[PDB]
DNA sequence: TGGATCTGGCCTG
DNA sequence: CAGGCCAGATCCA
DNA sequence: TGGATCTGGCCTG
DNA sequence: CAGGCCAGATCCA
DNA sequence: GGCTGTATCACTGTG
DNA sequence: CACAGTGATGCAAAT
DNA sequence: CACAGTGATACAGCC
DNA sequence: ATTTGCATCACTGTG
């Protein structure tokens, strides 16, 4: 839990709020730029390398048979397991969701420099609409593997929506989705256990089991804390999906998780109220069927994160959490955020 | 008498504030007993007249996306843009209309004009055949606009309006198209009616998207749409065209898909690049469009042919982002003439030191040249140096009495005789783009366009050679390729430029500190609503009852 | 139908230019029919009694050094200084009015104010004895002016303006003298008349003296005279006394021959080094005078001890220059304000790193503190960061709730109490020097200021040893030390400040960018002219008549 | 005649038209700076040190016996000849005539340190008025050393001036002053040959004459190409001065002067006429009874030089002249002057 | 090793 | 954000 | 010795 | 005066 | 009942 | 060829 | 305690 | 013998 400040060259002004960070082999990386790819950086991805409480943000070129993709503002992060990694929906700088699907991969690496893979999918079926804030997680049931996909915020529909309200946005049906990325199929299903919609919610994966607990829900304007657990098995004929309502569970939305050790995660970060801010950190103690959340000490915040408005982070993947602060400078410019590096033992 | 409409429309056009017209009318019961002006709550009961979500409009078919009310004034700009703490912030302060509701009052604010520019054709007065209206929307960015104290977001200090002017309006008649409305003045700040006003800075993409994007959806919806409206005891309709033309260079490039403004590829309307457009120079056609960015976009984000960065970005010729406004493809006069005048007065810094004899110099020579150019023009045209030059710098710049006070700086004869050649050169170029009707304003000098071109690049090509091989400007390769295209295009290029957003712009600065309330919440609604009555014809004309 | 007086008095008061009054007028004749406003040229023939050059005066004895003509208007400010190229270069335009005759031309218009001041203190009408007027004389430089183009000098991008006001006026009755007139407004803008406009740095001593000099000439020559003034059918006499207030610190230092702001020697009141203001910060006294400070020049100048520079400048007390313009010595309540919520921004500042314990810090922590500091700020009161401070920032800044706001990032208790303790103090000291009158509001206030500024001085001494050992401002020296004797010597502090000065200033611009011509040979005759109009207490009660 | 610009320190703000400098035993001095002396030089005296074409303003200490002067704007300077340096008249910042003498000498010298010592001189007797742009020459007659001094330019009397007219300025009258310097007297005189008043002219000192010429006088708006030679005796009873009008003289005001060789001296730079700029350099031959200017060849001057209005000056000594042209750039700040160099 | 020489801090604007 | 004064860290013959 | 890394120039504001 | 792109001088493993 | 008048709200702007 | 000011001055037209 | 706005809103006053 | 209206002059201001 130690809290350690970290500067930034001169691509500061090109980190926002919703921004996602992968890890391949070790090398943390940067996407979801402000505003879209510049001459600088026409790929869109960026080198995430701190050294010394220093960061530099360098550019990553893409392969030759990679596509361009638009930097996405709030997608929902997935790490398969040929390390892939896996981005749906999100929002582009031009401010409409995207219902596309992009995987990542490093294509070829020498010498402290890496070439991407992003390639492109169609997903056939019971096609998720365009939204953001959700997860997408992975199981692996009876050696075949399967992604999850759970309800976020979008847009109002085509036929009730109008230019007065045309930014509103209303939460997803609490439908589950199945997505087979090796055949790009999915498979609806309704779940009598969830009723309500949920948003900017943390999910935690295991073997065959999918575990999401907190969000915020649109419609009543409430934070529940509730906690779902999601068991999926893959037989020879149709897949079977059943949720289970487990206790104990947190309130919280816009959390970041971290891989902490084996079996062992912890939830930093979020809101619990519009003007409430989480000031505590919640540890998950996997298992094979059981489920235990601890609070351990809180970190040694400072006073700018304590009597700020909000925060933004991703996971490093490396036990380690980067989150920022705003700043009231903006005419000046240049220190328009205030970043911050968080180690989880 | 001075019935309330007159009253509002003095106490508008004479930039008077509440107060101060509430003092005057004070003072004049006073002192001559009798109630000559009207009262402040009788203004307002006229001012809702004339405010658009008045009227009573029915469109067939009806505009998808939009509502279908004919009550609805000021509205937030956001455009129920969720603020929660859980996603991306907003700092921004918006107010605008209904575009429909704004389009039908302007409409019926000139209903006398139209009225009276249909009967002078020798047409009837009860006709109600199908109108053909051309609007021409202008957007552009400010800055330094103080941010006031109290609640609410960190507003940035600059500022972005958006408005549009009704130019012509044509009624169909027998078997031709007849003119009925006339602007006089397409460059004036009277005429230039506000739309949304948002404090916020045009760099950023993010809010200025969200914050247009209601717009361009009821443009597109209404592009494919006819309006009835009840004119003069009798229903007609109205169909619209729309032109986007009042934009400069640098928010046209942010916009639509090209990226930055300095680059390898230089023009908005073709896909030439630097090296190619200094080598030709005069040969050209206009190419972009906005259709096909979108289909150069999809192809740069699709990567369909499995090409490289490089190859890739030759190939969708500098587009890499999703063009989100239809820009008409034009020139902006004003600024293509700030920039002309700006290069020329470095031309003659450059040219003060004999750069073509020596090509190498230093910093201090060069501000040694500057030095020698400002003080020669204070001496004899009393000008003074700016820091950023503006249009009437360029104007009093570009005259051949300017290559008459530099050459005495300069000793040889050669570069006199090539600098008088080059000033008379763009002065029988200048008129040509810079009036509003040059076919019937200046056809000699619009028919030898191409010969003065052509003469013009041999002469920076020769002549200047010491900088002119290898790169020229955006302004310079648009004064010398595109312009008679866009002249047949659409007929004018002045009337099309930016000059009547720049008074709006001074406008907007002065209301927003002399007639405006002071608070961040309920300030851009009050000077969207006094620049919408300053703007309307129907209080203008009560001051020039002269018949 | 209107008078042209009244139509005048709407026309300047409204802020209405010439030409849209012009276009209201043809308007309002054309569709009403009758003639209800009257003429432009019907209100310039109606403006010229006002301004100042029209009525007859005559001087006894006759002033010295200056013309006794009765006619003069606007003048040229250069004063026929030479202009060849043989000579200094000037860059300056000014224009300026005679002072006596704006001074003949400000009673003729308060006049009937004087008239109505007598019949209410139940003295008679027609009495002719030595009416006493005194007048505050206020200047400042100005800055961000941006030239013209035209022909002229290579004029500069800021402008000096100098501006009197009429305060109060008493006449003798029997032993005593009564008091027959009085400002409500003495900060206002409707009372600072404009006497003298140029365009020259306020820093270009050359220029200054040059274009400033024939107004120390005549004020001086009038400062012992008599004005004889027919007034309301009956002659009678005026006698003058002068008080120059209106000046910042950085005119009073320039003008008065003193060193630059830094300097060792702080105040302009007492000749006391900043190390000794440190030590004792309470007891002072009044001693720096324009007489004192000639002959120290004079000293200066000879040095007829034969003492090196440390031991001359000892001896003259840092009087290295001669001056010539005579101010009285006070404070300006706003600039005052300024610099005091200035300095406890600072001390907010340190006091949220706990400099105390931390006596080494760096440029990036002190960043931080600005950063942390301003979010807090504006996050509670509302303000936003600014880079120069100005009056209304200090208002607002100068209240409990944002001492509790900063408090509320101070992890210690102790700073606390001692910012809130420190807070009450300053806000108890601060009514004093800044109400127009307090022996009558503020008697309480008044008395206990001087207990008041020894807590003060004895708990920054105390607590904050970090901040105030060995160097303090010398804002907090005045306040601390001086304020109790300049209430006694004058009457009040504020009332003398420069806001009516500032405020004027405001005027200047509006009325260079609306109501002047564009010209660079013309825009400051026009502008003093409007702005006295303006500042004529003739055409403002008539937008006052709806009270009768 | 070569021309070269010398680059400026800090302290380029502080030269103005009208400085003058202070030479002793080869070195250079400042004096007439910008506004009253600051605490970086309570004196207001510099040292004007040249290296590589670089200018350092350093201050010069005063003595413990000195006295300290204000920063006199056009007074009139001669070099008595135990070298010491006679100053008269000028202008204050504050824009008041002096009509005081301050005599400047070297008291003591250290490694690259000079302490100068400033002495106040009254005069008795037909003390001339306060005044400006004049001349002032020292003559040696027969083992008698006296100083001369010439009109120049001042303000209206105390009786006739008025406020609307405070800064307008008068010719002073032709009456020719003798001032003795170790006894502190001035007597008068009236030389029927000088009628008009004469102001920014040059002075030529000899044995025992003094050689006026150019000059611009104000009653007129002339300058006349006029050549006066001025020739003093001192017997043992009172002196005499008699004036010859001489041909061959020019027409130029506010001219420089610096001595090349001996018995030789030329003239740089001035004014023709209100607009006209002296563009040409009258080499004057110097004899025992015979005077003769000549025309010499015209320096390369720059465009800035050449299209400019002004420009000011004084003499090195070392036959140098420090020419300025004012800069158009003056809100930029800094570069407010453009300063020369010219070799004779 | 003791004055020059930048250099940051502080005061008013 | 400039301008001026002063205490402090280098520094060089 | 062949790409990284600043860096000045130039285009629009 | 601020941002963005590009040709050019260092430069380092 | 209807027209007219005036207080109130959180701010500005020259500093 | 941006267009609406900016105000003092002067001469022609109306009562 | 600088002071004159700045415009919409709502309630009091008077015929 | 007045009073009133309109052109003229070199400029500004948003760029
Ligand atoms: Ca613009
Ligand atoms: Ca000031
Ligand atoms: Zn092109
Ligand atoms: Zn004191």
């Amino acid at each position: 839990m130690s809290l350690q400040m970290v500067t930034v060259g001169h691509n500061i002004a090109l980190i926002q709020p919703g921004f996602s960070l992968m890890n391949f082999d070790g090398q943390v990386f940067f996407f979801g730029q402000k505003g879209w790819p510049k001459r600088s950086c026409p790929t869109g991805v960026f080198h995430f390398d701190i050294k010394q409480n220093h960061l530099k943000l360098k550019p990553a070129i893409f392969s030759k048979d990679s596509c361009y993709l638009p930097p996405l503002r709030y997608p929902a992060t997935c790490s398969y397991k040929k390390h892939q990694y896996i981005i749906h929906g999100g929002k582009t700088p031009n401010n409409e969701l995207s219902d596309k699907i992009y995987i990542m991969s490093v294509a070829c690496k020498n010498n402290k420099k890496v070439t991407f893979r992003c390639t492109e999918k169609d997903l056939v079926g019971d096609v998720p609409e365009p939204r953001y804030g959700h997860s997408i997680d992975v199981v692996y049931s009876r050696g075949k593997s399967m992604g999850v996909l759970f309800g976020g915020r979008s847009y109002m529909p085509s036929t009730q929506r109008t230019t007065e309200k045309w930014n509103s946005v209303a939460d997803c049906l609490p439908h589950v989705f199945l997505i087979d990325f090796e055949f790009g199929c999915a498979t609806s299903y309704i779940l009598p256990e969830l009723q309500d919609g949920l948003s900017f919610h943390v999910s935690i994966a295991r073997n065959d089991t999918v575990y999401i607990l907190g969000g915020h829900s649109l419609a009543s304007n409430i934070r529940p804390a509730n906690l779902y657990r999601i068991r999926v098995d893959l037989p020879l004929g149709t897949p079977a999906v059943n949720c289970t309502v487990l206790p104990g569970g947190i309130s919280v939305s816009s959390a970041i998780l971290t891989q902490t050790n084996n079996d062992e995660f912890v939830i930093v970060g979020g809101y619990q109220l519009e003007n409430q801010k989480r000031m505590v950190c919640s540890l998950v103690s996997l298992g094979d069927n059981t489920i235990e959340i601890s609070e351990m000490e809180t970190p040694d915040w400072t006073s700018d994160i304590k009597h700020s408005k909000i925060w933004f982070g991703s996971n490093m993947g490396n036990g380690t959490i980067f989150l920022g602060i705003p700043g009231d400078n903006k005419q000046a410019m240049s220190e328009a955020f205030y970043f911050y590096t968080l180690r989880c033992s | 008498g001075l019935q309330p409409a007159v009253c509002l429309a003095i106490r508008v056009n004479t930039f008077l504030s509440c107060s101060q017209y509430h003092k005057m009318y004070r003072t004049v019961k006073a002192i001559t007993g009798r109630q000559i002006f009207q009262p402040l709550h009788a203004l307002r009961n006229a001012e809702k007249v004339l405010l658009p979500g008045y009227h009573p409009f029915e469109w067939q078919p009806p505009l998808k996306n939009v509502s279908s009310r004919t009550d609805v004034g000021i509205i937030d700009g956001l455009s129920g843009l969720a603020s929660s703490v859980d996603e991306y912030p907003v700092d921004t302060i918006a107010k605008r209309f209904r575009y429909d509701s704004a389009l039908v009052s302007a409409l019926m604010d000139m209903e006398e004009d139209i009225l009276e520019g249909m009967r002078s054709q020798d047409l009837d007065d009860y006709l109600n055949g199908p109108f053909t209206v051309v609007v021409k929307e202008s957007c552009d960015g400010m800055g330094d606009v103080s941010e006031k104290h109290g609640s609410g977001p960190a507003v940035p200090e600059k500022a972005v309006r958006f408005s549009f002017t009704v130019m012509r309006i044509t009624i169909e008649h027998g078997s031709q198209n007849v003119k009925v409305f006339e602007e006089p003045k397409p460059n004036s700040e009277l005429c230039c009616k506000p739309l949304c006003l948002m404090l916020a800075d045009e760099s950023d993409h993010e809010t200025l998207t969200a914050i247009l994007s209601p717009l361009i959806a009821e443009r597109e919806a209404m592009k494919s749409s006819e309006l009835t409206l009840e004119m003069g005891g009798i229903p007609r309709t109205f169909k619209f065209i729309f032109r986007g033309t009042g934009y400069d260079e640098k928010l046209v490039r942010e916009v639509e898909g090209l990226e930055a403004s300095g680059s390898v590829y230089i023009c908005t309307l073709c896909d030439t690049t630097r090296l190619e457009a200094s080598q030709n120079l005069v040969f050209h056609s206009i190419t972009r469009s906005h259709a096909e960015n979108l289909q150069r976009y999809e192809v740069w984000r699709s990567n369909p042919y499995h090409e490289s960065v490089e190859e890739l970005r030759d190939r969708v010729k500098g587009v890499s982002a999703k063009p989100f406004i239809e820009t008409v493809p034009s020139i902006d006069a004003l600024h293509c003439d700030i920039g002309n005048a700006a290069e020329f007065y470095k031309i003659f810094q450059l040219e003060i030191g004999e750069v073509y004899k020596h090509p190498n110099a230093s910093k201090e020579e060069r501000k040694r040249w500057q030095a020698t150019l400002d003080k020669h023009l204070r001496k004899r045209m009393n000008l003074k140096p700016i820091m950023r030059m503006n249009g009437n710098f360029a104007r009093k710049l570009m005259t051949q009495e300017t290559v008459d006070a530099v050459c005495e700086l300069i000793p040889s004869e050669e570069r006199h005789e090539a600098l008088r050649e080059l000033m008379d050169l763009y002065l029988k170029m200048k008129p040509v783009w810079r009036s509003s009707c040059p076919a019937k304003e200046c056809p000699e000098s619009l028919c030898q366009y191409s010969f003065n071109s052509q003469r013009f690049a041999e002469l920076l090509s020769t002549k200047f050679k010491y900088r002119y091989e290898g790169k020229i400007t955006n302004y310079f390769h648009k004064t010398l390729a595109h312009v008679p295209e866009i002249i047949e295009r659409d007929g004018s290029i002045g009337a099309w430029a930016s000059e009547g957003n720049e008074s709006g712009n001074k406008l907007f600065r002065r209301f927003r500190k002399m007639n405006a309330r002071q608070s961040k919440c309920y300030e851009m609604e009050d000077v969207l609503k006094h620049h919408w009555l300053y703007t309307s014809k129907y209080l203008q004309k009560f001051m020039n009852a002269h018949n």
